[PDB]
């Protein structure tokens, strides 16, 4: 297959910045008919992809003139002259020259803001859940930037991974931060065999892990 | 106005098959090629194949040879994608894309809105709603975070609000995650320490599929 390699993976920008996103095909994608079927798409959250550019450098009908494309036969570049707020999302290159047609892995175009520390809150199991025989410990890590974060759970000082369920939100339209939720689910039976429960986050904003903890017996 | 309309969300158990539809209005699918594209949760786009609805010609990505079957019915102006021998790996959004005319006229390119497939053997199950109140007390003029854990339900969606929609700032509601055939969702709200527990904070959960409404007051431990 022709593999399409995008760079960068993430592109933080301010509004008005020029943005350049690149795509390298593993093989030539000049079709024998002479055309190079290299396309660029934008996908916004909860939306279908939208075509921007086809055949390397042809702007699709309705696409703003700030979008342009160029390329050789293996190296291709999408340029946005000055980024607008509606441009945020994930960009994909795509080749239709050889079957199977293939997409690049995508580039996230996001707003650069000042570093924001995660607001970390931990919650023991509710009495209602314990009555039902379950024991979830919840950890919210809210309003942080950049998006790169790693969450670790410890029980009585030892790393725990079984039973961890993570979810997160995309970049917030008002404050340009990200948020995350991590839930460790145990049986009530197991919860009652341990004392200390700890949520640890590693993020740019702290040199050491950011820690919230409680002890079951208060 | 042209329109590609895809069928609604599907839930099908592993080992079975599903058939998704893509119906055109405002144009004729004989005049264009239809493409299908897969997207798994929090992943990128993956190409499945194309079909020429006029000629019946089909090209598949090798990976979907065996898994997918593309067909079309020109009399109903509809393209179909069948997915067979389902597993959780097939849980995804599937997009149809009508395209053509790149050589002979202005390029035509239109997308369906996507159809979600959830592979699961679960039956409709109402949520358990658990209040998350802080383990320790708040300092003066600080922020306090409260939460709501919504567990063990099926299918999506559930909805969560705070104080019946009157508390909207400082809220974060996290996308649901399927694990072991049932969904978990969580929501947090962060309020000034002077407002809770002095004022009521309640999380409101509705699950249309089970006709469940739960309103849970967040009370101090
Ligand atoms: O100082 C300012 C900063 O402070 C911010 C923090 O403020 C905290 C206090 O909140 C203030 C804002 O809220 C005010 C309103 O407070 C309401 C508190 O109510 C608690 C009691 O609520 C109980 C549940 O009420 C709803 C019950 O509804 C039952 C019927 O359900 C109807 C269906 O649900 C809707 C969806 O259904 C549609 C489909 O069928
Ligand atoms: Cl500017
Ligand atoms: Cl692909
Ligand atoms: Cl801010
Ligand atoms: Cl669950
Ligand atoms: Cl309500
Ligand atoms: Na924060």
């Amino acid at each position: 297959d022709v593999l399409m390699t995008q760079t960068p993976l993430s592109l933080p920008v301010s509004l008005g910045d020029q943005a350049s996103i690149s795509c390298r095909s593993s093989q030539s994608i000049v079709h024998s008919n002479g055309n190079t079927y290299l396309e660029w798409y934008l996908q916004k959250p909860g939306q279908s992809p939208k075509l921007l550019i086809y055949k390397v450098s042809n702007r699709f009908s309705g696409v703003p003139d700030r979008f342009s494309g160029s390329g050789s036969g293996t190296d291709f570049t999408l340029k946005i002259s000055r980024v607008e707020a509606e441009d945020l999302g994930v960009y994909y290159c795509f080749q239709g020259s050889h079957v199977p047609w293939t997409f690049g892995g995508g580039t996230k175009l996001e707003i650069k803001r000042a570093d924001a520390a995660p607001t970390v809150s931990i919650f023991p199991p509710s009495s209602e859940q314990l009555t039902s025989g379950g024991a979830s410990v919840v950890c919210f890590l809210n309003n942080f930037y950049p998006k790169d974060i790693n969450v670790k759970w410890k029980i009585d000082g030892s790393e725990r991974q079984n039973g961890v369920l993570n979810s997160w939100t995309d970049q917030d339209s008002k404050d340009s931060t990200y948020s995350m939720s991590s839930t460790l689910t145990l049986t009530k039976d197991e919860y009652e065999r341990h004392n200390s429960y700890t949520c640890e986050a590693t993020h740019k904003t702290s040199t050491s892990p950011i820690v919230k903890s409680f002890n079951r017996n208060e | 106005e042209v329109q590609l309309q895809q069928s609604g969300a599907e839930i099908v158990r592993s080992g079975a098959s599903v058939k998704l539809s893509c119906a055109a209005s405002g144009f004729n699918i004989k005049d264009y090629y239809m493409h299908w594209v897969k997207q798994r949760p929090e992943q990128g786009l993956e190409w499945i194949g194309w079909i020429d609805p006029e000629n019946g010609d089909i090209a598949y990505a090798p990976k979907f040879q065996g898994k997918a079957t593309m067909t079309a019915d020109t009399s109903s102006n509809t393209a179909y994608l069948q997915l067979s021998r389902l597993t959780s790996e097939d849980t995804a959004v599937y997009f149809c894309n009508g395209r053509g005319g790149m050589i002979t006229t202005d390029f035509f390119d239109y997308w369906g809105q996507g159809t979600t497939l959830t592979v699961s053997s679960a039956k409709t199950t109402p949520p358990s709603v658990y209040p998350l109140a802080p383990g320790s007390a708040a300092q003066t003029n600080s922020m306090v975070t409260l939460g709501c854990l919504v567990k063990g339900y099926f299918p999506e969606p559930v909805t969560v609000t705070w104080n019946s929609g009157s508390l909207s700032s400082g809220v974060h509601t996290f996308p649901a995650v399927l694990q072991s055939d049932l969904y978990t969702l969580s929501s947090s709200v962060t309020v000034p320490s002077s407002t809770w527990p002095s004022e009521t904070v309640t999380c409101n959960v509705a699950h249309p599929a089970s006709s469940t409404k739960v309103d849970k007051k967040i009370v101090p431990r």
